[PDB]
């Protein structure tokens, strides 16, 4: 068989930990990446004389991936092309064949609607203005290029056709993981503790949602008490039944900063429908990488969260 | 419009014609053949002037040796025991509802479809597997090549809405009950000989009890509780209404207001007109004439562990019945095929 | 009610004299506007007893049971 | 055996619906009622005389009740004074005979330490000053006796010996509740919904606490969602864990207006701990009686709960 999975996402294709995630998870023989910045149509001189950034629905053969990507549930080892990306043009492509596992990130992995037929389980990765600001300051600080601050200017100049040709895809998605700055801590800079929040989806068997002591009644919890000392500031969740966009969705969201262990491992403890086959089990997968950015902060949680409920779907698409 | 003829003018034929006298505009169905035992002089009257109905009133009724006129409206009328020799396809018959309480077999039912009717409509829980119809339960899935259909006996009309509202709601392992049932024409007056003993003994002096499959017969119109639902019947010396207690074994744990919310709203939503519900401390003979099949009393709901109900229903075992009677019939004439 | 009736507007009557001549603050005019909270507290409880007051049957039965209004063989 | 429960609060001695739901929970055959404003030394004549409220502990005969409490332990039939309301006066008393259960209540039931060493189970019941302004409206208003809004100066008068005699027993008491004027709602007048907490106290063993879904980690719960719809302005639930004035205590607390029949029952599904022999038992105490003030709100939800943990106690106390 051949299952599916699609990543939506501008943090860089191939280029986020919640693919590093993944392959923790299931490892990189059950599963192949594949990027989609590689189905461009024409080069960045191309982008220039046409005027035209590399998110336009002109700007992608989307029949061709369609395609290659039909031609990926019947088995043949499919011949994608390669966009090289130091130079901004197109390799002559590589023969890559299927797996257990595929994996579709990129800008458009679900703006096509045949193929928004044909994956199999999709997320869309949502990110706050903000921490993007806080995200390109240690972009180019670690860097030191000395570029920000009109980077500023570059971003809402990247804003409004992004808000037009990517972000409806995110009313097809099954869940969407916001990032927000946290309005728990306030003396700080402004990308360190996040305020993060996984806005699953309903309807479609399969996929239970994960629920905080209760289907469908908003309830935030503060995990602080008798069995926890916590640290400042500790950890506040939340959860909450919705209508996003007109579609029964159930936010599960979690602010602070996990200090150690005991308070991580009690949060997953109350957690239900989580799909474990072991106890603790997502508390391993926090705490197999620790290096990995965003592991002390609710980001690895619901990243390790969504690839789990990957498992789920992939054991009931495989029996 | 659909011709109709009814078998047997008793209560359950008085009170059939009855209500076709009053929901006349709205039918597509003309009662135009009756037959009794007896002549056509006399059950005019005995149509006229029932003592438990009080003095018909809307229309006038008359007849002669021949036909009887209610308001105008000319009926053919007949005399006969033998179902073969009667006129059925010389007046052009489509639905006969039998009510003698003697055809329950398919043999004996069948007889009209032999002797020239097309449907037969039998008002009482039928021996063998005759197709039985309950109008608010499963009033839906009949085929209509089913020409011969049963409706069941009237606590089983009683009961299985109740028993429905609350297995959807609840589910339910087990049940009893224990219908306090009004005496029918079938017990003898004083002490005489009848083929049970329990009913041959008189019945305005006594609590008679009997055994019924009355209650079995929800576990016919309600598939899934079949061999669950077993109960007996009080025949007290009350001439007209009576009350049924049901206790049921829930499995989903809940307080007696509960139930009593459930079956409110399912008495405005889905079961109006058939389920009544009634906060008033009512007695029995202020149901004389109820147009529900089942009037929920609502003061008397009790639960006791979680998973142990009781709730008790009236209902008029004379006019009630004959309404989902006339409704199961129009229903079946807006489905003819 | 008439006794209280009045008492309570003396004790009002007081309320106003003791605690702007003798102290607004101390323990005597305290214990004046506590004793006038304790006479408003018996018209509560005369008033509340008086809401509760029976028409006819908890009289009629509460002299005379037996009567074929108010027989109840709870049995 | 002889069991004892103290209750403390203003609301006037067997003038409050807590006593109520107490009866209709065990009945009067089971338990006897006494009054503690019985035991006054004088009159308010001798008040006046004094200069001296009801509240001091010079006021009463504090050891005539305990040699008469101690000896309702020894089975023997007691002989109470009686205060006659009316005149301020003394009755001669009257000899009452001790019962399964006595209550004790009054303003002064736990200023007594020895008696402190009896009592068996112990309530205190706190009003904020708020609804007390619009309880004595209510007073003055359903009465019509216009004698308001000199009252609230009665109120900052009675207010300061009041902190001194009565609230430090609160500091001795298991259970207390608080209410407040409610948060969530604010276009009505100030009494009709109240913000009601019953700060249980932790330690003395058989009264278990009353916890909403975990113990010991605060937990703001509103149940309106998927199941419930909820109408203006539903409930607000919390809990927490808390240490109040320096004793391990639970907070469980109560917002909103009790509308219907399935958010009273769905909130107490989701209770623990709360020692019922009988599904939805909470419910059917909430409504045997639709008519009690308070019933609409958490007052009603709280005290027989209270009610119901003496069921605990009584039980423990019985074998
Ligand atoms: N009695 C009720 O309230 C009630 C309620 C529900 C169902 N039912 C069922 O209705 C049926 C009839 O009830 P009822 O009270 O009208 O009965 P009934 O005995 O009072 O009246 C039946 C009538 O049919 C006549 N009859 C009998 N056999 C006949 C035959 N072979 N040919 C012609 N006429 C014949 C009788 O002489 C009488 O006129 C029975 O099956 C009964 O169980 C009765």
């Amino acid at each position: 068989r051949v299952v599916l999975i699609g990543v939506a996402g501008d943090s860089g294709c191939g280029k986020s930990t919640f693919l590093r995630r993944l392959a923790d998870l299931f490892g990189e023989d059950f599963m192949t990446v594949i990027c989609l910045d590689d189905y461009h149509s024409l080069d960045r001189k191309q982008r220039k004389e046409m005027g035209i950034t590399a998110l336009d629905p002109r700007a992608n053969n989307f029949d061709l991936m369609y395609e290659q990507i039909k031609a990926l549930k019947n088995g043949e080892s499919i011949m994608k092309p390669i966009y090289n990306h130091e130079t901004g043009t197109i390799d002559p492509p590589e023969k890559v064949d299927p797996n257990h596992v595929i994996v579709i990130e990129g800008l458009h992995p679900l703006y096509d609607e045949r193929v928004r037929s044909l994956i199999d389980f999709s997320v869309y990765l949502d990110i706050s203005d903000d921490v993007k600001i806080a995200w390109k300051i240690k972009r180019d600080m670690a860097e030191r290029g000395h570029s920000y601050e009109d980077v500023i200017a570059s971003i809402n100049a990247r804003r409004p056709d992004f808000m037009a040709y990517i972000d409806p895809q995110k009313q097809y998605a099954d869940v969407v993981l916001q990032i927000l700055p946290s309005q728990l801590a306030k003396e700080e800079k402004v990308g360190n503790i996040l305020r993060v929040r996984m806005l699953q989806r309903e309807g479609i068997p399969g996929f239970e949602p994960v629920y905080l002591f209760d289907e469908g009644s908003t309830i935030t919890w503060i995990p602080c008490g008798r069995k926890l000392t916590c640290s400042y500031p500790g950890i506040r969740l939340s959860y909450g039944p919705d209508e996003y966009y007109g579609h029964p969705v159930s936010v599960l969201e979690v602010d602070g900063r996990f200090e150690k262990l005991d308070e991580l491992i009690y949060i997953e403890s109350h957690l239900s429908n989580t799909s474990t086959k072991h106890y603790g089990e997502v508390t391993e997968l926090l705490l197999k990488h620790r290096d990995y950015p965003g592991s002390d902060n609710g980001s690895g949680l619901f990243q390790v969260l969504t690839g789990l409920k990957m498992r789920a779907t992939y054991e009931r698409l495989t029996s | 419009m659909v011709r109709v003829a009814i078998n047997g003018f008793g209560r359950i034929g008085r009170n059939f014609m009855r209500c076709w006298l009053q929901r006349k505009a709205n039918s597509k169905l003309e009662i135009v053949g009756i037959n009794d035992t007896s002549d056509p002089r006399t059950n005019a009257h005995l149509l006229k002037y029932d003592s438990m109905l009080g003095i018909f009133q809307d229309a006038e009724i008359t007849a002669d040796d021949d036909c009887i006129y209610a308001g105008g409206h000319a009926v053919k009328c007949v005399s006969d025991r033998n179902p073969e020799n009667l006129p059925w396809s010389a007046w052009g018959i489509d639905l006969v509802i039998e009510a003698t309480g003697v055809f329950t077999s398919r043999e004996g039912a069948s007889k009209h479809l032999s002797a020239g009717a097309k449907k037969v409509l039998i008002t009482a829980p039928g021996k063998g597997n005759i197709p039985t119809y309950v109008v608010g339960v499963n009033h839906h899935t009949y085929d209509p090549s089913e020409d011969i259909v049963s409706n069941a006996s009237c606590t089983t009309n009683c009961l299985a809405p109740i028993v429905k509202v609350l297995h959807e709601a609840f589910g339910i392992q087990q049940g009893m009950m224990t219908t306090t049932h009004s005496y029918t024409g079938d017990q003898r007056l004083l002490d005489a000989s009848h083929r049970d003993l329990r009913r041959a003994r008189a019945a305005a002096m006594n609590i008679v009890p009997t055994s019924t499959g009355a209650a079995k017969a929800v576990g016919l119109v309600i598939p899934e509780l079949q061999g669950k639902l077993n109960g007996i019947a009080l025949r007290v010396p009350t001439p007209n209404v009576s009350v049924v207690d049901f206790v049921a074994q829930v499995e989903k744990p809940t307080i007696a207001e509960q139930v009593n919310q459930v079956i409110k709203e399912a008495s405005e939503t889905t079961m109006k007109g058939i389920i009544h519900y009634s906060e008033l401390e009512l007695v029995s003979s202020d149901y004389r004439g109820h147009n529900a099949s089942s009037i929920l009393d609502a003061s008397l709901t009790m639960v006791l562990g979680g998973n142990l109900v009781k709730v008790v229903a009236w209902y008029d075992n004379e006019w009630g019945y004959s309404q989902r009677v006339l409704d199961l019939a129009e229903h079946m004439a807006a489905h003819w095929a | 009610m008439s006794n209280l009736e009045k008492q309570i507007e003396q004790a009002r009557e007081e309320a106003h004299k003791i605690c702007d001549t003798e102290g607004a603050t101390s323990g005597q005019c305290a214990a004046a506007w506590d004793a006038l909270e304790e006479l408003q507290a018996e018209a509560a409880h005369q008033r509340a007893e008086q809401q509760d007051h029976k028409t006819s049957f908890q009289q009629y039965c509460d002299d005379n049971p037996d009567a074929a209004e108010c027989r109840i063989y709870d049995d």
